């Protein structure tokens, strides 16, 4: 993954995300987040979901917080109360350490102000932390703003290198296009049953039939919105619907 | 900008650049001390030099800071450490000579080796042997001739070194605002902020020996009991008006009275509590032994380890060539890395030191929240303590019986409670008089109220006075008596453990009364006492964070020095005592020696 101070984002539309994979995944060590309930991925449809994927130390995955103070959630990274979407944080030692001593995942530590919320900045310049100017020369009161990742084979939990991703679910004005896909059931026939064939609902009892649809058509009616047949979504057949009997 | 915030910004940048420093030197000194090998030895000395090259620096920056407005008691608390001359204010000459002095020492200790006069081509050195025999012989002779040739040809030389290490070190405080290499070392008890709770350095002068004098029937009653048995021991060598001799202390210098045990047995008999043959009857591999005490520990209340230590660290029977030194070691590596080195045995003794060393392990992580500069204690005597603590928590009965080791029919009765009693006094309380004597001669040669010529007379005389040991064959002025000491001649403070012994009975007698126990503290056990567990986390957790004397306001309720634990653990001993030795009298005369 990229660093925290250089997140890889990445913008996602019209794509079929089947988050049961996510939500089921034991591979996944968190999976703590507030925006959307887990359960309901699939059936909450967006647009132009944001994938920000990133390494960083094991103990900085509690900054990715809504209203929360630290390192990189205000030098780094920082995350609008409002979000609607997850956090993915998973351990990846064998992943991004080494033996020798690790330290390519650098981090932003020293600011001179805060970070607007979904800010990246990848400034680096030096730091005035005096009364005199640095001129980009470590003087007297004068550091870097980033520093290294420590990640070691024999380094516990808190040290090893942790792959985050955050998905950001955002809902504006063009029409949603990132979400899961609806489980279709077996096909009955000659039996009063309910349905809801590609979003189009109603009750009756389906039969074979011999209409012709043109190639693109999808349903078709009679008189005045009383559709007679239609088309399954998956097989490419066509079925006409007649009302259960009563009287 | 203010300077505090650049004295922020200076920590941030030197604990981060200083951490990945240390935790490569602990990497290197754990790798050489359980990987033994050639490469090890550059691989300390490549990752050793690089941690001072690089603090030179670390201090440097640690000049500009203006150390004198700092607030909030928390970065001056660490740049005052970090802002520390001491022995960097020097010219080539004085820092060389004072080098080479410790060098000279630290070689002529480490070479000990006694040659009779009839082979001198066989010597034995201070490692067992010549001290196996000396502290556990049966004649008086060979005792006496081995404490003249250790006296003769170790320490007559030391006599000029010493005192021109002496004087440097003397000069070193002068040049470090301080008037004494004393001052220096009672600095450490002793905290100039939070108004209340302060103490002062010359008040632990005072305080050592206030604490001291209330052991004084004790340890008269004990000294009188090992008296009358020294009369009906061997006789013609001890007088009823006298005191026991130099070289008969147990010890090179009387240290620790544990082996003076079968000498002085009241019952005999009655044996104490050693169920090792249980343990190997069942079975146990050291791994159950470290899961029982890990499950001590839990049921403390102590948290939980970390994954790693079990498997990094080498644990039991390293076996082939590839040995390793096991001196009874909690390394604290840090950086999610901690570990251990002994050679754990099945044995009580083992046990005991294992509990010592998990115990050392637990206070170690208890600070491990505090950042880099503060991950140790406020002061040096809360380690030791709390490392004997559950070392004296895992001496009672009731535990043995409960891990399934004592027989589920063995009743405790008087004698063998008052054995133990007795045993574990013989070696706790047997050896503040040396230690008192010992700092007390530290502190005047470093401050200088007794000259050159009345060094050793007047340590032997404070001997016969406090201590009450006596001259075999006297010297005057040819024998350096206190150089031949591994505390002295190291330069190592020994306060610690005297400081150390107030700590761990203050805290046990704390968690015995805070644990919903009643009965003798010996039999005391805080096992399965959550309580005592969430005080001993509350106090242990915050390291030097906060001063000594705050520090001393959780476990126990007192920030001063009390000796009362100390009588109060070994009372039925003293009140047999009482009634014992009811026609010996007390006390020694400083005018009686056995060749006087
Ligand atoms: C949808 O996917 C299914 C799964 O493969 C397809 O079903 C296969 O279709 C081929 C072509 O007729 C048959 O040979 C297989 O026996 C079918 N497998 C089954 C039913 O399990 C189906 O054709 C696909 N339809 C569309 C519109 O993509």
């Amino acid at each position: 993954f990229a660093s925290v101070y250089a997140w890889n984002r990445k913008r996602i539309s019209n794509c079929v995300a089947d988050y049961s994979v996510l939500y089921n995944s034991a591979s996944f060590s968190t999976f703590k987040c507030y925006g959307v309930s887990p359960t309901k991925l699939n059936d909450l449809c967006f647009t132009n979901v944001y994938a920000d994927s990133f390494v960083i130390r094991g103990d900085e995955v509690r900054q990715i917080a809504p209203g929360q103070t630290g390192k990189i959630a205000d030098y780094n990274y920082k995350l609008p109360d409002d979000f609607t979407g997850c956090v993915i944080a998973w351990n990846s030692n064998n992943l991004d350490s080494k033996v020798g001593g690790n330290y390519n995942y650098r981090y932003r530590l020293f600011r001179k102000s805060n970070l607007k919320p979904f800010e990246r900045d990848i400034s680096t310049e030096i730091y005035q932390a005096g009364s005199t100017p640095c001129n980009g020369v470590q003087g007297f009161n004068c550091y870097f703003p980033l520093q290294s990742y420590g990640f070691q084979p024999t380094n516990g939990v808190g040290y090893q290198p942790y792959r985050v991703v955050v998905l950001s679910f955002e809902l504006l004005h063009a029409p949603a296009t990132v979400c899961g896909p609806k489980k279709s059931t077996n096909l009955v026939k000659n039996k009063c049953v309910n349905f809801n064939f590609n979003g189009l609902t109603g009750t009756g009892v389906l039969t074979e039939s011999n209409k012709k649809f043109l190639p693109f058509q999808q349903f078709g009616r009679d008189i005045a919105d009383t559709t007679d047949a239609v088309r399954d979504p998956q097989t490419l057949e066509i079925l006409d619907i007649t009302p259960c009997s009563f009287g | 900008s203010t300077i505090e915030e650049q004295a922020k910004t200076f920590l941030d940048k030197f604990n981060h650049e200083a951490e990945d420093l240390f935790y490569q030197s602990s990497l290197a000194s754990w790798n050489y001390n359980t990987n033994i090998t050639e490469e090890n030895v550059q691989n300390m000395n490549n990752a050793g030099d690089k941690w001072s090259a690089f603090l030179k620096e670390q201090s440097t920056l640690a000049q500009m800071y203006p150390l004198q407005e700092i607030q909030n008691l928390t970065v001056k608390l660490q740049l005052q450490a970090l802002q520390q001359n001491g022995s960097s204010v020097l010219s080539e000459d004085k820092s060389k000579r004072l080098n080479t002095i410790l060098n000279t020492m630290s070689t002529i200790y480490s070479t000990g080796k006694v040659c009779n006069p009839d082979n001198p081509q066989e010597c034995l050195l201070l490692e067992p042997g010549l001290n196996e025999i000396m502290a556990n012989s049966l004649d008086y002779n060979e005792r006496l001739w081995a404490w003249e040739s250790w006296r003769s040809e170790v320490g007559k030389q030391l006599r000029p070194l010493y005192e021109e290490y002496v004087v440097l070190k003397n000069e070193m405080a002068r040049a470090n605002h301080y008037e004494d290499y004393g001052d220096y070392w009672r600095g450490d008890y002793e905290v100039n902020g939070v108004d209340g709770y302060d103490y002062s350095r010359g008040q632990l002068i005072e305080d050592v020996e206030h604490t001291f004098e209330e052991i004084k029937p004790l340890y008269e009653h004990l000294h009188a009991y090992v008296r009358a048995k020294l009369m009906n021991a061997y006789p013609s060598y001890i007088s009823p008006i006298g005191c026991l001799p130099a070289h008969l202390l147990g010890d090179m210098w009387g240290r620790f009275w544990t082996n003076l045990y079968s000498l002085t047995v009241p019952f005999g008999q009655k044996p104490n509590i050693d169920v090792t043959d249980a343990m190997v009857d069942q079975a146990w591999d050291a791994q159950r032994i470290f899961k029982e005490a890990e499950k001590f520990f839990v049921s403390v209340g102590l948290p939980n380890m970390t994954q790693g230590f079990w498997e990094n660290s080498m644990l039991t029977d390293p076996g082939n060539v590839q040995k390793a030194v096991c001196h009874p070691t909690a390394w604290d590596l840090g950086k999610g890395d901690f570990r251990i080195l002994m050679c754990t045995k099945v044995t009580m003794d083992d046990f005991l030191t294992a509990h010592h060393e998990m115990g050392h392990i637990q206070y170690d992580m208890a600070y491990a929240a505090q950042p880099f500069l503060l991950r140790n204690g406020a002061n040096e005597g809360f380690h030791e303590a709390v490392g004997e603590i559950m070392s004296l928590s895992a001496a009672t009965p009731k535990h043995l019986k409960s891990i399934g080791l004592l027989s589920p029919d063995f009743q405790e009765d008087n004698e063998t409670e008052i054995n133990f009693l007795l045993k574990q006094a013989l070696t706790i309380v047997g050896t503040l008089p040396f230690t008192y004597m010992l700092e007390k001669w530290r502190w005047m040669v470093f401050k200088g109220e007794i000259p050159k010529d009345q060094w050793m007379k007047k340590w032997w005389e404070m001997k016969r006075e406090i201590v009450g040991v006596v001259e075999p064959v006297p010297h005057d002025e040819t024998y350096c008596d206190p150089a031949s000491l591994f505390h002295v001649s190291n330069d190592y403070s020994f306060i610690r453990y005297y400081t150390r012994t107030l700590y761990q009975f203050q805290f046990q007698e704390a968690l015995c009364q805070a644990a919903k126990h009643e009965g003798p503290l010996h039999k005391c056990d805080i096992s399965n006492s959550t309580e005592a567990g969430q005080k001993l986390f509350n106090m242990l957790r915050l390291g030097k964070s906060e001063p000594w004397t705050l520090a001393l306001e959780n476990v126990v309720g007192a920030k001063n020095m009390n000796v009362r634990p100390l009588l109060n653990y070994f009372e039925p001993l003293f009140t047999w005592l009482k009634d014992q030795n009811k026609n010996s009298f007390v006390g020694w005369s400083t005018d009686w020696s056995p060749y006087a």
